[PDB]
């Protein structure tokens, strides 16, 4: 959840917002180790319920998200249903565990390609066109993350938009991402320079991946 | 002496506007068939399966025409080669279907088949079903027969399934056409077509359009 002013500005200027619980357990092995564990349900529940209690009156918020990259655990299903009960006015989405689980109203993959399948075990990233028409699948597809804009990038951006315009149920996506997370450091003359992972003696680090 | 007056055009032509040569005549077989007065007038064969296709029930509905009699029987027997695999015998008289009763002139036979050999384009396993109309005592009146392929066709979750597996149709539309004989079909040409189709990785044909 963002600084509270953010939603007021989105209300007034007019932007659709996905409000997302502060829950990410990406580094767990497997990714759902905590989110499938009932002992972590109380902690997760508060991150979801208190966001809804804070932000539910903002019209800019159109979709609730259960968090990010935390696999798919029984705790997600429980909190999915909690939101659906207390606030029927907004769909709930969640990408973890393969982007089309029972804890999501929207197929919301990250970095699924337009035409090319990436058939990873357990959590495949289907071509978005193919994904829509998988046997029994009926939900809209909106990429929670796509077109990773790291450095000289956004190659093939037009391919997404052609697909979005052609397929009614491809309803767009959220580019990753808005702003480089570089930090300012200063040389011996006080001249500023943009720093990334590792430039602060931080180790292990993931170098320029913050930008 | 038979006299047949064949018209090229009729009100039927309005329903026969296929993209093909417009021809006319007696272009398929003519035959004489002798049936007994008490006869098999219709029969339907169905095959239903359990979830893993390790068990089947062949269901055969048989209809008769002629005089209804207590001594009449139908036997449906199922054959794989010279081996009889299942048999069922019953007198006529279907189950009650409404307030006025049932079909006295019908009977449904149900034959259990364990581990049926399944029919597909890949392996066209066939059984022979023989439908005997006969007396209780076993005097034959007449027999009809057909080839039986144990297969289930169904659409589930948006997939066309054959025997529980999603088909991939390598199909072709085929008209009945011969460059010399027009729209008259012969066994030799039909067989030539089927061999060529299968040799070229086709598994399906649409009877375009009749
Ligand atoms: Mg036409
Ligand atoms: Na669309
Ligand atoms: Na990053």
């Amino acid at each position: 959840p963002n600084h509270p002013l953010w939603y007021t500005l989105c209300d007034r200027y007019g932007l659709y917002v996905v409000d997302e619980a502060n829950i990410e357990t990406h580094g767990m092995v497997p990714m759902n180790r905590l989110t499938d564990d009932p002992r972590w349900l109380p902690a997760m529940s508060e991150r979801v319920t208190r966001m809804v209690q804070r932000d539910r009156n903002h019209p800019s918020v159109i979709i609730w998200s259960l968090g990010n990259e935390s696999g798919h655990g029984a705790n997600h299903d429980a909190l999915y249903r909690w939101i659906k009960s207390v606030d029927p006015s907004r769909p709930v989405q969640y990408e973890g565990g393969g982007a089309d689980t029972t804890a999501t109203d929207i197929i919301c993959p990250m970095y699924a390609r337009v035409d090319e399948d990436q058939p990873f075990p357990a959590v495949p990233k289907w071509s978005i066109k193919k994904w829509l028409s998988l046997p029994g699948e009926t939900r809209p597809l909106i990429l929670c993350e796509y077109a990773h804009a790291m450095g000289n990038s956004l190659g093939g951006f037009a391919k997404y938009w052609q697909a979005f315009r052609q397929y009614p149920r491809l309803q767009g996506g959220f580019v990753w991402d808005w702003v480089d997370q570089s930090l300012i450091k200063y040389d011996e003359n006080g001249n500023p320079w943009s720093a990334y992972g590792g430039d602060f003696g931080d180790t292990p680090n993931d170098r320029q991946f913050c930008m | 002496r038979l006299a047949v007056m064949v018209l090229r055009w009729s009100d039927g032509s309005y329903l026969e506007d296929q993209d093909m040569w417009r021809m006319s005549g007696i272009f398929r077989d003519v035959s004489l068939l002798h049936k007994p007065t008490t006869q098999i007038s219709d029969f339907h064969v169905a095959t239903r399966f359990n979830d893993d296709f390790s068990r089947a029930v062949l269901e055969a509905e048989v209809q008769m025409c002629g005089e209804l009699r207590d001594y009449l029987r139908v036997t449906v027997s199922l054959w794989q080669g010279e081996t009889q695999v299942a048999s069922g015998t019953a007198p006529f008289g279907g189950e009650i279907i409404d307030e006025r009763g049932g079909y006295a002139d019908r009977v449904t036979l149900r034959l259990n088949v364990e581990n049926p050999k399944l029919w597909s384009a890949e392996i066209p396993n066939l059984y022979r079903a023989v439908v005997e109309l006969h007396t209780a005592d076993g005097t034959l009146i007449e027999a009809e027969a057909c080839d039986v392929g144990f297969r289930e066709v169904r659409i589930e979750n948006g997939l066309l399934l054959l025997n529980g597996k999603p088909l991939l149709i390598r199909g072709v539309n085929r008209h009945e056409h011969h460059p010399l004989h027009g729209q008259v079909m012969d066994e030799q040409t039909m067989v030539q077509d089927i061999l060529l189709m299968k040799q070229n990785n086709f598994n399906a044909v649409r009877c375009s359009h009749y």
